[PDB]
């Protein structure tokens, strides 16, 4: 029960599911909401590249991190590979 | 009805239905103690089944919520509470309205039944989980959010 | 099976079409003109809101489907100061 | 009611007993598993009576309960109506 | 097998109905011959099961150990209620 | 593998403490003296009827070995 905030570009894909489960789908269910050829993609947590068929519990993030409020966010990038490019988020207008 | 859109108001500010949740509403000497039990889930009922202002504020600033959560006798008559919590929910009755001494009413529960009932008819909710804190820190609303927002805020 | 939610400032935001179905305005949106009848995609335009309150939300979305009534021991939402009264400027037109 | 495709696969013809008026008592504790084809029945159940009924414990009793049994790894002849 | 304590759990229930009976007997009475309160626990208790004489006497013995009766100091067999 | 099961249910009031254990009936109900419920420090709830004429007894706890308060 682990929760993640995909990124790329200006686009951010929100994903929930089990931590002991591959993370080929996890490049698969990105695949179906973007109708994009499925081998292009590379997903960057932290700035490194991790197997396709290694699961996203070992990849990192646990759930008692990962709570819906701050969720585990990850970079996904697609081949040209080509290295993870996401926009951070604007900063909201501070109390004068 | 007609009482209830004429809508009276006590002198300690209470509304007819805050005069129907409490336990400190006098009942007289005779047969009336028999039978005249506050709070009563059944008067309740029907008076919020009639039309009355579930919203209606006090002069000490409480909602309904507010006083039948105070009620000493949790665990005595709690089928009674378990009727009017589920009333009150059913129909407005803001599970946070925060009275002015800023006060959640959860807050206010005194007794682990009665919170407990009030949190399995909590709601996760809009700008009233997203308003606590932004009236905990005070921000300027004066104005800097829409009108209806103003008493949102009032409440939260 | 999954929603696009696209933000004034250039973010888009993409999670699942139950956990946005929260909202009356998105059920509202996605529900009669401009239902955009793929099945599949159906973004929605925002061009009020900012990108992380639209981010905030759909962090609330997610929190909201996991808490509806389970796990009593309710974790509470760590909104920030300077997050607040522009989240106050988003529900109302949400209908959370 | 609810929005998405809530399909469970089982029908059900439930007896919610009150409170301990009823003289039938589970004092072991006898602690049976819910069965997985039906536990996404139970937490359905045990979410829909917990919200229309706040504050009730609904503690399931199984030695009394009831139900039928499907063979399927057999062949699947029949029916069986043999306790859970 | 199941059926003899559940005869044994009325007994232990009736024990408790004994218990609350002498206690709102002598609520109003608040001293009691003790004749005339075997006569008295009998009476109202007649409408449900009807208590045999040993089952009284274990009874009020429970009552004095709890303390909400004991015995008259004027007479042993009058019982004072506090 | 099941199309029709269903089972039987019981359903208490979600209270913490089950019974008032001086007079051995539920806490919904009133007393054997009479309504008032109180609460003490080893997280037990009987009656203040049953305690008020508990601690003329003895000032213990009826469950653990531990010396009772009000709350
Ligand atoms: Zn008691
Ligand atoms: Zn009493
Ligand atoms: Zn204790």
């Amino acid at each position: 029960d682990v929760f993640l905030m995909i990124r790329r570009h200006k686009t951010t894909i929100f994903t929930d599911a089990k931590e002991s489960s591959t993370v080929f789908e996890l490049k698969r269910i990105v695949e179906g909401i973007l109708k994009r050829p499925p081998d292009e993609q590379r997903l960057y947590k932290d700035d490194q590249l991790l197997d396709d068929g290694k699961t996203l519990g070992e990849c990192g993030f646990t759930s008692q991190t990962a709570r819906p409020q701050a969720p585990a966010t990850v970079g996904l990038a697609f081949r040209a590979f080509e290295a993870l490019c996401i926009e951070p988020f604007s900063s909201p207008p501070e109390l004068p | 009805y007609n009482l209830i859109h004429l809508d009276p108001r006590t002198r300690e500010g209470f509304t007819l239905l805050h005069l129907a949740v409490n336990s400190n509403t006098p009942v007289d000497d005779f047969h009336t103690n028999d039978v005249c039990s506050f709070p009563n889930a059944l008067v309740t009922k029907l008076l919020l089944d009639c039309g009355a202002e579930v919203n209606a504020v006090d002069n000490e600033g409480n909602s309904a919520l507010h006083i039948i959560v105070q009620y000493n006798r949790p665990i005595s008559d709690f089928l009674t509470l378990h009727s009017i919590i589920i009333s009150l929910v059913e129909a407005g009755a803001h599970t946070d309205m925060t009275n002015k001494q800023n006060k959640t009413p959860l807050d206010k529960s005194t007794t682990g039944v009665s919170e407990i009932l009030l949190k399995t008819q909590m709601k996760m909710s809009l700008k009233c989980l997203a308003a606590r804190a932004v009236r905990a820190n005070d921000i300027n609303y004066q104005d800097q959010i829409p009108r209806t927002l103003e008493e949102f805020v009032g409440f939260h | 099976m999954y929603v696009k939610l696209i933000s004034s400032d250039g973010h888009e935001f993409i999670v699942k079409r139950e956990h946005a179905l929260t909202s009356g305005t998105i059920k509202a949106m996605l529900s009669g003109p401009g239902q955009f009848a793929e099945n599949e995609t159906n973004e929605v335009n925002f061009r009020e809101i900012p990108s992380h309150v639209l981010s905030k939300v759909c962090m609330y979305f997610t929190y909201k489907v996991r808490y509806t009534n389970s796990s009593t021991e309710i974790p509470e939402f760590p909104i920030a100061p300077e997050i607040a009264l522009e989240l106050l400027m988003a529900a109302n037109f949400l209908d959370c | 009611n609810q929005d998405t495709v809530i399909d469970l696969g089982i029908s059900f013809q439930i007896y919610v007993l009150q409170a301990g008026a009823w003289p039938l008592t589970q004092a072991p504790s006898s602690t049976f598993a819910i069965p997985q084809e039906l536990e996404k029945s139970v937490q359905m159940f045990e979410l829909f009576y917990s919200q229309h009924f706040s504050g009730r414990k609904l503690t399931w009793l199984h030695y009394l309960c009831t139900g039928e049994v499907k063979m399927n790894y057999l062949g699947k002849p029949y029916v069986a109506m043999v306790t859970t | 097998q199941e059926m003899e304590q559940t005869r044994s759990a009325v007994d232990e229930d009736r024990k408790m109905y004994l218990q609350a009976a002498i206690v709102r007997i002598m609520k109003a009475r608040k001293v009691l011959r003790h004749n005339a309160l075997i006569q008295e626990v009998i009476s109202q208790s007649r409408a449900r099961f009807n208590p045999s004489i040993s089952m009284i006497k274990k009874c009020i013995e429970v009552l004095i150990d709890k303390q909400y009766i004991e015995r008259s100091q004027a007479s042993a067999d009058e019982y004072s209620y506090v | 593998e099941v199309k029709k099961w269903n089972a039987v249910a019981l359903w208490a009031w979600d209270i913490v403490v089950d019974n008032c254990a001086i007079c051995r009936n539920h806490i919904m109900d009133l007393c054997i003296e009479c309504c008032t419920v109180a609460w003490g420090v080893c997280n037990h709830a009987f009656h203040f009827h049953c305690i008020s004429r508990w601690l003329k007894t003895r000032q213990v706890c009826p469950l653990d070995n531990r010396e009772w308060e009000f709350q």
